[PDB]
RNA sequence: AUAGGUUUGGUCCUAGCCUUUCUAUUAGCUCUUAGUAAGAUUACACAUGCAAGCAUCCCCGUUCCAGUGAGUUCACCCUCUAAAUC
């Protein structure tokens, strides 16, 4: 079947093309400040605290799954008729059972018309915050998440910020997770700002959202210009899987393309700006053979 | 009557603004009058009363060109420690207690649009597992009574009595009745 | 019939362990007999007034 | 300074670094070791730095030490049960008898990850209280809801003096 | 302005050094006063000098005229400049207690932007000298010039980074609570890397201080410690 | 402790007192038909029953 | 409040307590309805009943909790 | 559920022997001073039932809660004793000594 | 504390401010003063509509149920509540109440009609 | 405590007292509005009015709530086991 984002193979392509930074990865955060401390080590000692760190890293760089968006919950439960113009004002009863995990948790309203249903998305969200208050998660929205803001966070190439906010404040399938995640990702198409999001943990989704929309071209100019020629093939490679049935593929199966054959063929069968993939190209090979 | 009312901003790029202050923050030469060598754990309430300014006007009433608004980003950096983005407590510069509050309020809300940079930490997330097949957010399958249309109870609805039990409850209560009610009405009234 | 939200939570509780039954969930009222509120009672518990 | 050798010994974080937790068989722990003589060395460095971790992760645990009673060191555990643990400390530092004693009779970190869960439970997030006990005192402090009348006026129709 | 009080010498500037008849100019040195008595009459004062980047010194000037005192110790002082080694040129590069005489001095590397909470004469000292985030306490007799004498021994002889690797011949590693576990290595020595580690000390035997142990412990109960303050 | 006999003393009195001065049925359950009142407590019943 | 010993208010001595009249059809229905209501609601306070004392001997004598008290001993073996 | 004696198995050292089938025994535990942070030893009384009066003064002996006090101060009664006074014998080689040298050698056996 | 007879309920206990009232749902003894002691808390509720115009109820259905499994009674604005949630059948001064409104509204209409 | 003033003809040391900070009560002088919280000095004496009823009679409740701080290691943990709810 079609590969899914979280399958062993998909994700180890996606971690390698992410990289691992250990400078940006742990950047001096501003906060509260303590005298830091010292220790006197040997090369070995050294080089065990480096791999301890890389491997800190690896658990900070954990990709989120990519989700789809949920399904609006419309049920009833029942309809009291009698209970009809009695109440101005609707009831939200919340279960608060401590050891029940929250997309298991019941949550109803009772309307004034009388009718008992299940809470919406939205409603269960902010209810679950009211009551299991979550670090970074606001009862009402943040004003950042307007349109407006957001293109303001952009210009100051603050994308990391917007979907460190956009984690904390929505859910993973949530709608308002989706379309604020579409939109930085195509922000940073637009504007080539994909070097933002690399040794972060989500540049994986925004490669696998590029895939699958087919807009690659961008991050595959990218990667060869910054001369991470491997992650270019990886992504071609990643391309064809999720695109069996595509004319790239096929182009590379007759072709037999490997290597940067595959990116030749991927420019010559289904890129939008194949023409510049193919200067680009030559011209990494020409400083190549240059240097 | 300050002509960067509109775009206060603008003060902070002027000429002025680098006679008067050069690099240094606003409040950097301010000192506050007190007695002892441990001064009050609380800034004057406000410079201005009865729009009348006090001997010794803090670092933002001293200056009428200055303004508190959450556009004026570099005016409020100043406020802010660099190191570890804490809003400075009115005693560090002098400020009022009026003035402070209005930078506070100017600094959450420039935060709040983007204008002003601050940590955002990175989260875990809220749930161990995504699944949605649960039946408290999955559809639960219809009660027969709810495809019916009938109450949940049969005893929800009005039943009129016998004769003979309202005669039997006439008898008990003799004399200490009202009028009998009959059925009610089927809908809410509008 | 069980109460609107206890059913509810019941069927949800079947699904998660497996059990697909379709049958609904049902309190048993043959154990409870509401006794008429007028029916002699235990005089052998009840007080008596004290002298004063 | 503070006085003594070794003062660090003599604050809470270091009470609290020990990792030895007693199951709740364990009532009495007597330690027998002789002052002088170089194969006691850790038993008297056991003594030393790691008794006082002990009794304070095991307040109702009654230990007892003996000086120059017996030719070498050991360690004596008497359980509720009647059952006696005898450890042989001679030639050991005080590190592998703090190992030993965590393997043979100290509960081992899933049970104390399961304790602590238990103990999570107790402080139930949603409960409104002091805040000694609960993270809010009011609901009039979350967001949306219609907040203190201390900080905000409520409008003139919600109020009695003015719906009397 | 006014110096420490309205009515105090103390902390008052005296300009800048007098050009010496070395034929050296000194405009990038402030002087400072720390302390002006009457001696039974003549004046002896107490200044201290410094041009803000590791170069400070203090000096005592006698005369009978008070702005001659000044002079003299200002052109004193110059001459007898202590270097003071600052670690990111902020702070100190480890904690320091002293004894001189009877004053105790202890001081705490601090964090950037901790500012100086220090006795007002060991700020303005710091601020001659460049120092601007420390900790110090002062304890036993407070006099001026021991206060100063201590102070600036026990600066001068704080042991840098490099001259711990050097010593230890070993690579000397910071680690950052808010840079995560990340090893930054801020030293490494001159000559070969010493192969065996240093022992791992299972319990250090330090000499602790029970003010600091007691705020840690949180049983420090002062009404006067962490008061707000005016920048420093 | 120091030992508190009164109450012992006035508890068993109170019961032996209790026990020989019980109220008989005739004088607790009495009624004056033209106030309907009892006169043993001087509680009137209550109007449903007159 | 007032304690048994407060003696009663004289204006108050005189203070019949008129029941209220009754609506006779109003009256049924409602005695049918609580009737019908307490019956369910003792059989849900059974059911609550009987998990609670199930709950407290799965703790106490379940086969999980002695598997796990045979698991201990063995290992303290 | 055993025993309504709070302290079910105690350690101690005899220190009277001059009531009938009833030893007073000395039991030491650790108690943290507060401002100090440095453990002290605290004293307890314990009045142990010697039904052979086979206890005497100085010898370590384990007590053990008995399920109902058979007196107003007697609520325990000796198990065992750990260490006789002047008749130690070493548990990890079983052999007699006396203080930290052995009165028979282990090798003898 | 040893009270003479009494018995476990669950109730509101009544805190906010005046003017803005708000409830701990609590299992307590019958005899304790109604903001006083509490075994525990088993939710809350809040009467007055806010941004959202939703009166929030958090209910501890576990809890609950242990504690009417321990014996513990109910207040009737509990009956009522747990009736409004599913939780219980209505109670039946709720759907008395809603036809005497009914009946009220109706006389209303008819005077309105009248006139 | 980041400390400061004060002993001597003068220096250093030791040592007390006081100053600077934050609360609460009372007193002087002064005092505009709105919301909220809190509110005899006295276990001294109390005018007056209320603070416990309900209910087909029996019972039940008035042993609760509310108040005070006189006295003072009856409060907490374990064992056992009355009364009470289911
Ligand atoms: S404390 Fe919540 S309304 Fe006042
Ligand atoms: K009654
Ligand atoms: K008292
Ligand atoms: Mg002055
Ligand atoms: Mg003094
Ligand atoms: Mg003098
Ligand atoms: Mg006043
Ligand atoms: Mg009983
Ligand atoms: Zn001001």
């Amino acid at each position: 079947k079609k590969p899914t984002f979280m399958d062993e193979e998909v994700q180890s392509i996606l971690t390698k093309m992410t990289g691992l930074n250990l400078q940006k990865t742990f950047k001096p955060a501003i906060q509260e400040l303590k005298p830091p401390t010292y220790k006197l080590m040997t090369q070995a000692q050294l080089e065990e605290a480096t791999r301890q760190a890389v491997e800190a890293a690896k658990v900070r760089l954990k990709m989120p799954p990519v989700l789809e968006e949920r399904v609006p919950i419309n049920d009833v439960l029942a309809e009291d008729k009698i209970l009809e113009g009695t109440e101005t004002t609707k009831y939200v009863f919340t279960d608060i059972s401590y050891s029940i995990p929250h997309r298991e948790r019941f949550i109803v309203v009772r309307e004034p018309s009388g009718t008992l249903r299940k809470a919406s998305w939205e409603e269960r969200d902010r209810m679950i915050q009211v009551y299991f208050p979550k670090e970074g998660r606001k009862i009402l929205t943040p004003i950042i998440f307007k349109e407006e803001n957001l293109r303001t966070m952009y210009s100051q190439d603050r994308h990391v910020d917007v979907l460190n906010l956009c984690f904390a404040q929505f859910e993973p399938d949530s709608t308002e997770y989706i379309k604020v995640h579409h939109k930085t990702y195509e922000d940073i198409d637009k504007r080539g700002k994909y070097d933002l999001l690399r040794s972060t943990r989500y540049f994986g989704g925004m490669v696998w959202y590029f895939v699958n929309n087919k807009k690659i071209d961008g991050l595959l100019i990218d990667q060869i210009q910054r001369d991470l020629i491997d992650d270019a093939t990886n992504l071609v490679q990643l391309y064809h899987v999720l695109h069996p049935d595509g004319q790239s593929a096929q182009g590379a199966k007759d072709q037999a393309a490997e290597g940067i054959n595959l990116i030749k063929v991927f420019a010559k069968t289904e890129a939008q700006k194949g023409a510049y993939i193919e200067l680009t190209l030559q011209t990494y090979q020409e400083a190549l053979s240059r240097h | 009557i300050s002509p960067y009312k509109d775009e206060p901003w603008k003060y902070l790029e002027s000429e002025e603004y680098q006679e008067r202050y050069g690099s240094r923050p606003v409040w950097a030469d301010y000192r506050r009058n007190h007695k002892g060598g441990v001064p009050p754990q609380r800034t004057r309430k406000t410079c201005i009363r009865r729009n009348k300014v006090v001997g010794n006007p803090c670092p933002i009433c001293r200056d009428h060109k200055l303004h508190v608004d959450f556009r004026n980003v570099k005016l409020l950096e100043q406020f802010v420690c660099a190191h570890t983005g804490i809003i400075f407590y009115a005693p560090y510069t002098g400020v009022c207690v009026k003035q402070h509050k209005r930078l506070t309020q100017a600094i959450q809300k420039a935060r709040d649009h983007g204008l002003l940079i601050y940590h955002i930490p990175q989260v875990e997330p809220r749930d161990l597992d995504f699944s949605t097949s649960h039946g408290a957010v999955s559809a639960t399958p219809p009660a027969p009574t709810l495809v019916s249309g009938d109450p949940w109870y049969p005893w929800y609805n009005w039943k009129q009595p016998p004769e003979r039990e309202l005669s039997r409850l006439r008898r008990l209560y003799q004399g200490h009745l009202q009028e009998e009610s009959g059925p009610p009405p089927e809908s809410m009234p509008k | 019939p069980y109460p609107p939200l206890l059913r509810a939570m019941i069927i949800a509780e079947r699904q998660k362990n497996g059990d697909t039954s379709t049958e609904e969930p049902m309190l048993n009222v043959q154990r409870i007999r509401m006794e008429p509120w007028d029916y002699p009672a235990k005089q052998e518990d009840k007080g008596r007034a004290k002298g004063t | 300074p503070m006085k003594g050798r070794f003062p660090i010994r003599r604050t809470l974080q270091y009470l609290s670094q020990g990792n030895v937790v007693f199951k709740d068989s364990v009532k009495v722990m007597t330690v027998n070791y002789n002052t002088h003589g170089e194969l006691g060395e850790g038993a008297r460095k056991f003594v030393f730095f790691n008794i006082p971790q002990i009794q304070y992760k095991n307040p109702w645990v009654q230990i007892m030490m003996f000086k120059n009673m017996t030719p070498s060191p050991f360690l004596r555990f008497y359980l509720d049960s009647g059952e006696q643990v005898l450890v042989d400390v001679e030639t050991k530092s005080n590190k592998e008898i703090m190992e030993h004693i965590r393997k043979i009779l100290g509960k081992n970190e899933e049970t104390l990850r399961e304790e602590e869960e238990e103990k999570k439970q107790l402080s139930h997030p949603a409960n409104f209280g002091p805040r000694k006990y609960c993270l809010r005192e009011c609901i009039c402090e979350v967001e949306g809801q219609v907040p203190c009348p201390s900080l905000v006026p409520l409008p003139k129709e919600m109020r009695g003096k003015y719906k009397a | 302005e006014r110096g420490w009080s309205g009515n105090s010498w103390g902390g008052i500037s005296l300009g800048p050094p007098d050009p010496g008849p070395c034929g050296e100019t000194y405009e990038d040195f402030d002087t400072r006063i720390l302390e002006v008595r009457n001696v039974f009459k003549s004046i002896r004062v107490l200044v201290a000098v410094g041009n803000g980047k590791g170069a400070a010194g203090f000096s005592i000037g006698k005369a009978t005229d008070r702005m001659d005192a000044f002079r003299k110790a200002k052109n004193r002082a110059v001459h007898h400049l202590h270097y003071i080694e600052r670690y990111e040129d902020h702070t100190i590069f480890h904690d320091i207690s002293l004894r001189f005489k009877r004053t105790h001095i202890k001081m705490k590397k601090q964090p950037k932007g901790y500012g100086l909470r220090c006795h007002r004469a060991i700020i303005t000292i710091c601020r001659l000298i460049g120092i601007k985030d420390m900790y110090a306490k002062v304890s036993g007799s407070i006099n001026m010039l021991s206060l100063t004498q201590g102070l600036f021994r026990g600066l001068s002889r704080q042991e840098t980074h490099q001259q711990l690797a050097d010593k230890k011949g070993l690579h000397v590693v910071e680690i950052r609570e808010e840079c995560g576990p990340l090893p930054i290595v801020v030293a490494s020595p001159r000559g070969p890397l010493r192969k065996d580690p240093e022992p791992e000390d299972e319990v250090p035997d330090v000499k602790l201080d029970w003010e600091d142990v007691k705020t840690a412990q949180g049983m420090k109960r002062s009404v006067w410690s962490n008061l707000k303050r005016a920048a420093t | 402790v120091r030992p508190r006999l009164i109450a012992e003393l006035a508890r068993r009195v109170r019961a032996l007192r209790e026990q020989l001065n019980r109220p008989r049925d005739s004088q607790l359950y009495a009624v004056d038909y033209e106030t309907l009142t009892r006169p043993f407590s001087g509680r009137r019943l209550p109007v449903r029953a007159w | 409040r007032k304690t048994r010993h407060d003696p009663l208010a004289k204006s108050k001595i005189e203070r019949v307590n008129m029941p209220p009249a009754v609506d006779p059809a109003e009256f049924f229905v409602l005695m049918e309805r609580y009737q019908h209501y307490r019956q369910t609601v003792r059989a849900l306070r059974m059911e609550f009943v009987s998990e609670v004392q199930r709950k407290v001997h799965e703790a106490r004598a379940g086969v999980l909790a002695e598997r796990k008290a045979l698991k201990d001993a063995a290992e303290h073996r | 559920v055993r025993s309504s004696v709070h302290a079910r198995w105690i350690v101690g050292k005899v220190i009277g022997t001059k009531m009938q089938k009833t030893a007073k025994v000395r039991v030491t535990r650790l108690v943290l001073d507060p401002y100090l942070l440095k453990y002290f030893n605290k004293r307890k009384t314990y009045f142990a039932h010697d039904a052979l009066q086979q206890c005497t003064v100085g010898d370590i002996v384990l007590l053990r809660a008995l399920p109902v006090p058979r007196a107003k101060h007697v609520k325990h009664e000796l198990a065992e004793i750990v260490f006789k006074v002047g008749k130690v014998i070493d548990p990890v080689t079983g052999k007699p000594c006396a203080g930290t040298t052995y009165l028979e050698s282990p090798l003898s056996s | 504390k040893a009270y003479r007879g009494g018995h476990l309920t669950i109730r509101l206990a009544l805190g906010g401010c005046t003017n803005r009232p708000f409830y701990r749902i609590v299992a307590a003894h019958n005899k304790c003063p109604r903001d006083g002691r509490f075994v525990e808390q088993l939710g809350s509720y809040d009467p007055l509509p806010n941004s959202h115009g939703e009166k929030l109820v958090a209910l501890n259905l576990d809890r609950i149920r242990h504690w009417i499994g321990c014996g513990a009674h109910l207040s009737k604005p509990m009956e009522k509540l747990l009736g409004l949630a599913g939780f219980f059948p209505l109670h039946p001064m709720m759907i008395t109440n809603a036809e005497r409104l009914r009946r009220k509204r109706a006389r209303e209409v008819l005077l309105a009609s009248q006139k």
